[PDB]
């Protein structure tokens, strides 16, 4: 299947004193591997996997160099546009950025990003085809003149299709025993009567891997959305993932619902029957 | 732009007294970053919680995920408290079992 | 692997 690797860039000014906070952490699909805190005694770009810890110091020598590269940039950024935006100095505001690749199938080089936001809104982003910008307003325009002069595309462009690929590609196979392998969910299904005629049928997908899932109901065969919950997929903090469907049905009519599961980890789709 | 926070109180594995686990506060959807999260144990604060890095979704709304290895039991309760900006007060989710 | 430069808005 499909792979990606992902960084995540935060910065938050601090008016009160002192420098913005910076917060970075990289992944690779749904897996976190590294991650970097201004806020952190180490002021170094840290493991978050197994599997990365096999590289060398000059690789975490590296990492650090250019991610405190990227703090800095952001807290330029942070000023930069408070003029833009002809803000005060004493809010707070927020800077993002991220950036990566995904490869296909075929793990050849799919599609890049690079994108930015300023305090959680589109500011300006790579086009898909990695040579055009995406402004949206003014001040983002100013910004798009500028990078377009300076051809930041271009060597974005020779990253996402060369050096990122060429990572994604080492690490998927560095950590392959957990990155190349899917966990299929693991599904039962819960009873709780909610009054003398009605009760509640909950669906559960448990420590699945990736994240992507989808649960549906289905009454006598035919989808049903009337009278159902579904939560949003949550981590189980061990590098899984959980969701839950619910529906609520006529006590001793329970037979009729089926809950139907989709994975990639599952060669056909689950279905699931009350007791 | 500001966003509330989406609130959820779960334990990773199946609630069993007696059998250790950890306790949950996924929250999500938030907008700015700064928040405060603290599990809760029968009203009290809980002081050995840890948290996932900061991170973010495709809009741009942030996530973080709150823990702490804890031993559920029939009488004792647990639940998990929020404050944000978007809040003219802490929000309160109590744990269920079946949630 | 982190990009090389960052160019600033």
């Amino acid at each position: 299947g499909s792979h990606s690797m992902r960084y995540f860039f935060t910065s938050v000014s601090r008016p009160g004193r002192g420098e913005p906070r910076f917060i970075a952490v990289g992944y690779v699909d749904d897996t976190q591997f590294v991650r970097f805190d201004s806020d952190a005694a180490s002021q170094r770009m840290e493991p978050r996997a197994p599997w990365i810890e096999q590289e060398g110091p000059e690789y975490w020598d590296g990492e650090t160099r250019k991610v405190k590269a990227h703090s800095q940039t952001h807290r330029v950024d942070l000023g930069t546009l408070r003029g833009y935006y002809n803000q005060s100095e004493a809010g707070s505001h927020t800077v993002q950025r991220m950036y990566g690749c995904d490869v296909g199938s075929d793990w050849r080089f799919l599609r890049g990003y690079h994108q930015y936001a300023y305090d959680g809104k589109d500011y300006i982003a790579l086009k898909e085809d990695l040579r055009s910008w995406t402004a949206a307003d003014m001040a983002a325009q100013t910004t798009k003149h500028k990078w377009e002069a300076a051809h930041v595309a271009e060597q974005l462009r020779a990253y996402l299709e060369g050096t990122c690929v060429e990572w994604l590609r080492r690490y998927l196979e560095n950590g392959k025993e957990t990155l190349q392998r899917t966990d299929a969910p693991k599904t039962h299904m819960t009873h709780h009567a909610v009054s003398d005629h009605e009760a509640t049928l909950r669906c559960w997908a448990l420590s699945f891997y990736p994240a992507e899932i989808t649960l549906t109901w289905q009454r006598d065969g035919e989808d049903q959305t009337q009278d159902t919950e579904l939560v949003e997929t949550r981590p189980a903090g061990d590098g899984t993932f959980q969701k839950w469907a619910a529906v609520v049905v006529p006590s001793g009519q329970e037979q009729r619902y089926t809950c139907h599961v989709q994975h990639e980890g599952l060669p056909k789709p689950l279905t699931l029957r009350w007791e | 732009i500001q966003r509330t926070p989406k609130i959820q109180v779960y334990s990773r594995h199946p609630a069993e007294n007696g059998k250790s686990n950890f306790l949950n506060c996924y929250v999500s959807g938030f907008h700015p970053s700064d928040i405060e999260v603290d599990l809760l144990k029968n009203g009290e604060r809980i002081e050995k919680v840890e948290h996932s890095d900061l991170s973010f979704s495709k809009d741009w709304s942030f996530y973080l995920l709150y823990y702490t290895e804890f031993t559920p039991t029939e009488k004792d309760e647990y639940a998990c408290r929020v404050n944000h900006v978007t809040l003219s007060q802490p929000k309160i989710v109590k744990w269920d079992r079946d949630m | 692997s982190l990009y090389l430069t960052v160019a600033t808005l």
